[PDB]
DNA sequence: GGCCTATCTCCCAGCGGTATGCACTTTTAACAGTCACCCCCCAACTAACA
DNA sequence: TGTTAGTTGGGGGGTGACTGTTAAAAGTGCATACCGCCAAAAGATAGGCC
């Protein structure tokens, strides 16, 4: 159940959008899943330099034929994108690697958050579970870990339909507003670049590269069409009152907003807080009958700030780690 | 100039119309007569005559329906949402006003308290017509002014007369909560 | 003035007349209903009967007499419950009243059924009253439904009760004749009172003078083949006595009593005092303040819902007005404040808060029902009857056990309510905890109380997140608790069922009645298949289950003290700081990157709160004595009733108990005492008797250092394996040879016997198995054997053998493979392997030592288990053929649709609690929709996971229960006082030969019998009997048939063996 | 029957909230001739609420 | 112990009721499909599908 690029015309439509003309060329471009080949060749040519990080240990002979120059700009790793540094304990396998240590053997060092940015990810988002590695990429994103932890690193990678809509949705359509669309357009900007049907892509099975005729009519049966996204982080997202140790606060917050979708937020902010919910939404500048799916983003972040703002009271929340 | 229904002319139902215009009929047919046995021939008419009337005033009530139909949807083309939200509170409130008339009706009808006369309701209900005034309020006046003019010795009696009517208000209070016990109108009982 | 009393009295006389036309109007309009009006006193076909005999009202209320007059849905039950709370609460006109609306209408007429119309019947069957009694037998005719033997039976009461003409009476009973309603049928398996069949027994008298009832004198015996002893006349008894005279049991009953009929229990705390101000009276002062104001809002708020629901009740609606009324306002408001006083800072779920208060009030009043008939009283007269054969001073003409005793002696009845259906209680706990949110009010801020005049609520609501779910839970405002760590309180406060009785335990007479005075308790603790376990305890034959309940009593008449000299070292620990490889938790706020640092003290924030109850409770009974009643879960383990302070638990819980009769150690008493020190001492496992009894010579003065100087001392017994219990051995062996005469010594002190693993003694006994018969101690042999030293052996060959493959796992456990580790896993595999769960324990000990790396211990476990399962494949024999054959047999019969079952040799049936998910069903409200499981839906299927890898455990611990119960009944003949705890047996020093004895026997008596083929001839009756699908039967029924051979192995010598318990 | 897919410790433990659809009761505004609401200070009452 | 408010009578006015057909709003109590992924190990087995 993974997918890759073999064709030639839209690998070197792909190349020359991942690249722009003032960029720099040797800017280092990290490809979370080389596959077979093909796109790694228009890559070479297009005249950067790549970072290869594939999956199966399979494909790597092929991806260690080309290259031959000792320029190292091929550079091929044993490793997996979305597990980076696994957060449950165990022995870390060949799949599974330390952000640390594979950023001190691509000798890539820190650069501070308001500067700019030090690589740069291509790649593609897994078949299911999109929702599970966009909270776990939040969650290194809000928290500076993993990946994040030097600089600001950009994902341009595919999305399907479904999660797409998800995301960048806001009062007007309001029926698929929910959290996860909050907190990732207020951590980047997001933009679209390309659109495709699946049928262009391979398709490709633990067996072999899938050689079932008819899944391709199960692909337009599906009827999928892919999204590119760029995902550009902020340079003012970590105000003073939102920082890494109060995030869990906020995402609890969003959380239960979102949940009791059809109540007021007055009512809400009477479970959550002891204090005044008419003070706090006066003070933002907005009314009681007001209902939790017509308030934009940045309201809730104002909200969430005006509320920790607030020195007066010894309490202000009713989250505590025992809620996790 | 009203939102509701009442500003623009509600279509009357076809048969409603027809029991409506037979009113008028037996009222010139027999005058002075009680509506009482002329709207029971009516629905005897009614309930005697075969459904073919019926389905023609069904369908004259369908294109009234229809007329309706479009008056309220260039209405709603008219209407504003603070036009809706003042049309819910006129709503809410003819809710109240209709839920105010019908508790008043049934204490009017059953059995209510009428509190005991002062002795200057006594004075009032005794000497209003001996009082001369070109406006009742200045008859008012007047007998107010006489009874602030009059010493207790004369107010003796209306007291008296005061503390009797007392007396029978609070008997009658006893018969009256214990035969709505028997009726059961718990609301209608002291709370504590 | 006279025209304006003329127009009064003109009106006057008009309402008379409206109120005269309100009482002659039928109510038949909708717009009359939606007030609030009087209570109602008085179809085609429905309709035939009432339209003309109402009317014409008879003259005579005699005539139109019974025949001369001539599964639920859910919301049903809910109006059966309603009229039968209705009968206690004395208010029979409301229930009148919503059963005449619920008739009126066509759409409630059809859920009504004829035990609502028979509620009613027996609720006018006292107190007279003919003519509500006739119409609704007019009713019930109406609606079309025959009346049966309950009509009757409360027909003749009224009668009774009012004494009418005996003609008539003779005219009724020449009705009920020539039908099959028998007369006798009334006074037995019909539930009503004495009251109502000695009602009864007025009318028949009068009636037929010659009506006597059958007495049914002389109650059987057991006669089965393995209690036939137990229960013989022909036979030399010495029944053990208790120490105390009868006097004292009869003033021990009035104080269990008086802790039983209030619902509480409050205790000092064994905190250290903060008597010094530190301003703890501001605190104290404001808390009293503010628990004032709530207990007037909580009256308050209790009225207007009273007031609301019986409202409610008019107009023709059901709601729970009756069961608000079954108590006082104040006991319900205490019950609400102690269980807001007892709240976790985290918070609990609003389910688990909503049960917690239903089940509170069911038992407040089961307790006061007691009170107000006259049971109390007749248990006392019996309890002081009864009390002559348990007490010295006092002879009974013959001796008998006490179940025999107290059913000789006249019994009460002692009836008891049915539960609530599950509805009922969920709503009534939602309402009890919508109020106690709804009606608590607190000043927000309380450091500065003039700045600020806000109100805010005490409990929140809030949801706490996990994967997709949520879970509505009830938190405190933090101020709360801060200000109640602030403040400290010297008084805990427990129930009456968690605290030990301080009288001798009442006698197990019925799966029913049992342990507790007057709270109700059940044999089977078991929440899972509630049901089907009692309805099997209650179907099979009167004298199956007298060798478990003889038992089981036996058990409850132990008697206990409390060891205060451990436990004066153990509170000098628990006030200071403390040692916490001991057992002695320390303080929260001595412990100290930030998770971490709130992790660490949340667990020892948990810890020392149970242990802070365990010493105060212990405190409480210092100089007391008490004892702990039992009962048994599924599977036949015997555990006791309270939830904590229970004998079994860690060192420490067993190292301040002991017991209050003493036995003079006789000649032998002192070497079982030192051989017991040995043992507890954890060395010399390995050794004969006499090398044990040498090497506690040989540390006579180590052991006496450690019995006077406990702390101050060198410190020896702290190295021992389970130091506390080998400090009061060491006290109790230095206070023996330290007196004059070594014997005539009395001691209090228990001696454990156990075996390694009973799992695999009981499997060798059952397959005859001659290795595994010599790997455990069932062949006489001169030195002990032990099974773990070969597992660990066997283990240790594999993972050398697999390490050189370089499997990570094999490799890092390199010197980490010791007895404790394979102890644990052996443990695992054999017992409990249903729902692998022993493997958190696994893991303990792996992350416990400190040179294995702590990551590694999540794979490392799940290798353990595989590879001593395989040893234990290795090693045996008959182990492999017997798990086979009952797994298969457990997946052939969980595949046709049907849960395990079987009878153990005792006859205690057994049935297995494992069924797939349930429908859960909702309650809507104001604050939340809750969710339940519905227990006893038809719809659930067996689960073949869990139905297969439980059967072996099971059985074994059948077995286990089995032997225990027979050793019990067999020493209680010989006047020995048993204890049995976990694996364990306790007895006195002097006896522990004696026992040893007998354990033996019986081990040989239980296996002489067909145990495997007996299985095999009741299965295939149970199960393989049935015509309506032979297809899978016939295949079923070979492998019910297949039962292993047995093998060469003498089960006689066990009764030769001396270590097969030591 | 053979291939492949989905799952696991605590018994405790239990999930909540929205939107749709469907068998059944009530139940109102529309017309009218003509008597009930509602007002006004005066003072008093006073049951009820805080 | 301190504060509230609606009755008791005054008249004129408008405004709604008592007699009723019409036919649709309108309200209740169930049953059931569908969102939310709060972040997270390896292996053996049994069931389901082709």
């Amino acid at each position: 159940f993974k997918r890759y690029v073999t064709d030639r015309r839209l690998a070197e439509t792909l190349a020359q959008i991942y690249l722009g003309k003032p960029s720099r060329p040797p800017h280092l471009l990290l490809e979370c899943n080389p596959g077979p080949g093909i796109l790694t060749q228009a890559l070479l040519e297009a005249g950067a330099k790549v970072v290869a990080l594939e999956s199966d240990k399979t494909f790597i002979p092929h991806l260690e034929s080309l290259g031959k120059n000792l320029d190292g700009k091929l550079r091929v790793i044993h490793c997996d994108f979305f597990k980076l540094d696994p957060r449950s304990g165990g022995v870390i396998k060949p799949p599974a690697m330390s952000s640390r240590g594979l950023f001190k053997n691509l000798g890539i060092e820190a650069v501070p958050w308001t500067a700019d940015i030090p690589l740069k990810v291509v790649g593609m988002f897994p078949s299911r579970g999109e929702k599970r590695a966009l909270w776990k990429l939040a969650y290194d994103l809000y928290s500076c870990t993993s990946i994040y932890k030097f600089g600001r690193i950009e994902v341009n990678m595919f999305i399907g339909e479904k999660e797409f809509q998800k995301l960048m949705a806001d009062p007007g359509n309001p029926d698929l507003y929910h959290v996860l669309s909050v907190i990732w357009q207020l951590a980047c900007e997001i933009k679209v670049l390309h659109m495709e049907p699946w049928s262009s892509f391979d398709i490709y099975t633990r067996k072999g590269p899938l050689e079932n005729p008819k899944r391709r009519e199960l692909l337009d049966q599906l009827q999928q069409k892919l999204y590119l996204i760029q995902m550009i982080p902020r340079q003012n997202l970590f105000t003073k009152n939102l920082t890494p140790m109060n995030y869990n606060i906020f995402f609890h917050l969003l959380k239960h907003c979102f949940g009791r979708r059809s109540a007021t937020v007055i009512d809400h902010l009477r479970s959550l807080t002891p204090l005044d919910a008419r003070d706090i939404l006066m003070q933002i500048g907005k009314q009681e009958d007001e209902k939790v799916v017509n308030m934009h983003p940045q309201d809730f972040k104002t909200l969430f700030e005006t509320i920790e703002r607030s020195k007066d009271c010894a309490y202000k929340w009713l989250y505590d780690e025992t809620l996790e | 100039s009203s939102v509701l229904a009442s500003s623009p002319k509600k279509p009357v139902s076809s048969y409603l119309r027809f029991s409506k215009e037979q009113l008028p009929i037996f009222k010139a047919q027999n005058p002075d007569a009680k509506t009482t046995e002329l709207i029971r021939r009516i629905a005897q008419r009614w309930r005697e005559l075969p459904d073919s009337k019926k389905k023609i005033y069904q369908d004259a009530y369908r294109a009234e329906w229809q007329v309706y139909k479009e008056e309220i949807s260039r209405f709603k083309e008219q209407l504003t949402p603070s036009q809706i939200m003042s049309l819910e509170k006129e709503i809410m409130d003819k809710h109240l006003k209709r839920k105010a008339m019908t508790k008043k009706k049934e204490l009017t009808l059953l059995g209510k308290p009428k509190r005991p006369r002062s002795a200057y309701n006594v004075y009032v209900a005794e000497r209003f017509q001996e009082a001369k005034g070109d406006s009742p309020q200045e008859k008012l006046k007047t007998v107010k002014e006489n009874w602030k003019n009059l010493s207790d010795s004369e107010k003796e009696l209306y007291i008296q007369h005061a503390k009797e009517d007392e007396t029978r208000y609070h008997n009658e209070m006893k018969s009256w909560e214990e035969q709505m016990i028997e009726v059961g109108r718990k609301d209608l009982l002291r709370r504590t | 003035w006279a025209k304006i009393l003329e127009k009064d009295k003109r009106t006057q006389q008009m309402r008379m007349q409206r109120l005269k036309a309100k009482l002659q109007m039928p109510f038949q309009s909708g717009e009359f209903k939606a007030l609030t009006r009087r209570l109602q006193v008085e179809s085609k076909q429905m309709a035939g009967c009432l339209e003309d005999c109402t009317r014409q009202a008879p003259e005579s209320p005699w005539e139109e007499q019974l025949a001369r007059l001539l599964q639920l849905s859910g919301q049903q039950q809910r109006l059966l419950a309603f009229f039968k709370c209705c009968l206690l609460t004395d208010q029979l006109p409301l229930a009148h009243h919503l059963l005449v609306v619920h008739h009126g209408q066509r759409q409630k007429r059809k859920l009504l059924t004829l035990d609502m119309y028979n509620a009613v019947m027996l609720g006018w069957a006292r107190q007279g009253a003919f003519k509500e009694l006739v119409y609704v037998l007019f009713m019930v005719k109406d609606a079309g439904l025959t009346p049966d033997l309950l009509s009757y039976a409360a027909a003749l009461q009224c009668m009774g009760r009012q004494d009418q003409d005996a003609g008539t009476i003779e005219r009724c009973l020449e009705q009920m004749s020539q039908e099959g309603l028998k007369l006798q049928a009334l006074f037995t398996a019909v539930l009503l009172s004495e009251e109502d069949r000695a009602t009864v027994l007025k009318a028949v008298h009068k009636v037929k003078p010659t009506f006597s009832l059958p007495p049914q004198l002389p109650p059987p015996v057991n006669t089965s083949k393995l209690l036939r002893d137990v229960y013989a006349k022909d036979g030399r008894v010495s029944y053990p006595k208790l120490h105390l005279p009868l006097k004292t049991l009869q003033c021990l009953f009035e104080k269990q009593l008086h802790m039983e009929l209030a619902s509480r229990v409050c205790v000092v705390s064994v905190e250290k005092p903060t008597l010094p101000s530190k301003e703890v009276k501001h605190a104290r002062k404001t808390l009293k303040t503010l628990r004032d104001q709530w207990e007037k809002a909580l009256c308050r708020a209790l009225r207007e819902t009273k007031n609301r629901l019986e409202r409610e009740v008019y107009e023709g609606r059901f709601s729970l007005y009756p069961f608000l009324c079954l108590l006082d306002e104040r006991e319900v408001v205490r019950m609400l404040l102690q269980v807001l006083q007892a709240l976790p800072a985290q918070g609990e779920s609003f389910t688990t808060l909503a049960r917690e208060l239903s089940a509170r009030t069911f038992s407040r009043h089961v307790v006061q029902r007691q009170r107000v008939s006259g049971q109390v009283q007749a248990l006392q007269n019996h309890y002081r009857k009864y009390l002559c054969l348990l007490a010295s001073d006092a002879e009974v003409p013959e001796p008998c056990l006490p179940r025999q005793y107290w059913e000789e002696l006249g019994a009460p009845e002692a009836l008891r309510e049915q539960p609530w259906p599950l509805p009922v209680q969920m709503e009534l706990g939602k309402l009890l905890a919508e109020m106690l949110v709804q009606a608590t009010q607190m000043p927000c801020s309380l450091d500065k109380p003039h700045r600020s005049s806000r109100l805010v609520p005490v409990l929140y609501h809030v949801y706490s997140f996990r994967n997709v779910q949520q879970i509505g839970i009830l938190k405190p405002h933090p101020a709360y608790v801060q200000l109640l760590e602030k403040a400290a309180e010297p008084t805990l406060t427990f129930e009456a069922v968690d605290v030990p009785m301080l009288c001798p335990p009442l006698p197990w007479t019925s799966p029913h009645s049992g342990a507790f005075l007057l709270s109700p308790t059940k044999l089977m603790r078991t929440v899972e298949g509630a049901t089907q376990h009692q309805e099997l305890l209650e179907t099979c034959p009167p004298t199956a289950l007298h060798g478990a309940l003889d038992a089981l009593t036996q058990l409850g008449n132990c008697a206990w003290r409390v060891n205060g000299r451990v436990l004066d070292l153990v509170l000098q620990l628990f006030q200071a700081k403390g040692c916490p490889q001991l057992g002695v938790p320390a303080p929260p706020s001595e412990a100290p990157e930030l998770a971490h640092c709130q992790k660490v003290a949340r667990e020892m924030h948990s810890l020392r709160a149970e242990a802070l109850y365990r010493l105060s409770l212990a405190q409480h009974l210092r100089d007391r004595v008490f004892w702990l009643p039992h009962n048994m879960d599924f599977r036949g383990r015997t555990y006791p009733c309270p939830p904590h302070f229970n004998h079994l638990g860690s060192d420490v819980a067993r190292a301040l108990l002991e017991f209050a009769q003493g036995r003079p150690l006789g000649p032998h008493g002192l070497d079982w005492l030192k051989i017991h020190l040995v043992n507890l001492t954890g060395l010399k496992k390995r050794e004969p008797l006499r090398k044990r009894l040498a090497f506690a010579e040989e540390v006579m003065d180590d052991i006496l250092d450690s019995a006077d100087q406990p702390l101050t001392g060198r410190k020896w017994w702290m190295g021992a394996e389970e130091p506390w219990q080998t400090l009061a051995c060491c006290m109790e062996v230095a206070n023996a040879v330290r007196a004059s005469d070594p014997a005539a010594y009395v001691s209090h002190l228990p001696v454990h016997q156990d075996g390694s693993c009973n799992g695999l003694q009981h499997y060798a006994a059952l397959g005859r198995d001659s290795v595994g018969a010599a790997s455990v101690n069932l062949e006489p042999s001169d030195v002990p054997q032990d099974v773990y030293s070969g597992v660990a052996a066997q283990v240790e060959v594999f993972r050398r053998q697999d390490a050189q493959r370089g499997m990570r796992v094999a490799q890092v456990l390199e010197g980490f493979i010791t007895r404790k580790v394979v102890k644990q896993t052996v443990m695992t595999v054999v017992y409990g392997v249903t729902r692998y769960g022993g493997r958190l324990q696994i893991e303990k000990r792996l992350r416990e030592l400190s040179d294995f790396p702590q990551e590694f211990v999540w794979e490392a476990s799940h290798y353990l288990v595989r590879q001593v399962f395989k040893s234990l494949q290795e090693m045996f024999s008959g182990t492999r053929a017997i798990q086979h054959w009952l797994t298969e047999s457990a997946r052939l019969i969980s595949h046709m649709g049907s849960v395990v079952e079987w009878v153990t040799p005792l006859g205690v049936p057994v049935i297995q609690p494992y069924r797939l998910d349930s429908k859960v069903k909702q309650i809507g409200g104001g604050i939340q929709s809750i969710t339940y499981t519905h227990n006893g839906d038809i719809s659930r299927k067996p689960n073949t996971r869990k139905q297969k890898n439980g059967f072996p455990p099971n059985f074994i611990h059948s077995l286990d229960s089995s032997h225990m119960m027979l050793t019990a009944l067999h020493c209680y003949r010989k006047g020995l006082t048993f204890v049995s705890v976990h694996d364990c047996y306790w007895t006195h020093a002097a006896d522990v030969s004696v026992m040893n004895q007998v354990c033996r026997e019986q081990f040989v008596r239980l296996h002489s019998e067909p145990i495997l083929q007996d299985l095999s001839r009741f299965l295939v009756k149970r199960f393989c009997s049935e015509p309506q699908k032979i297809l899978e039967a016939s295949q079923l029924k070979e492998t019910l048939q297949a039962v292993p051979k047995p093998g060469a192995f003498d089960l006689e010598q066990v009764k030769r063996s001396t270590y097969f318990f030591s």
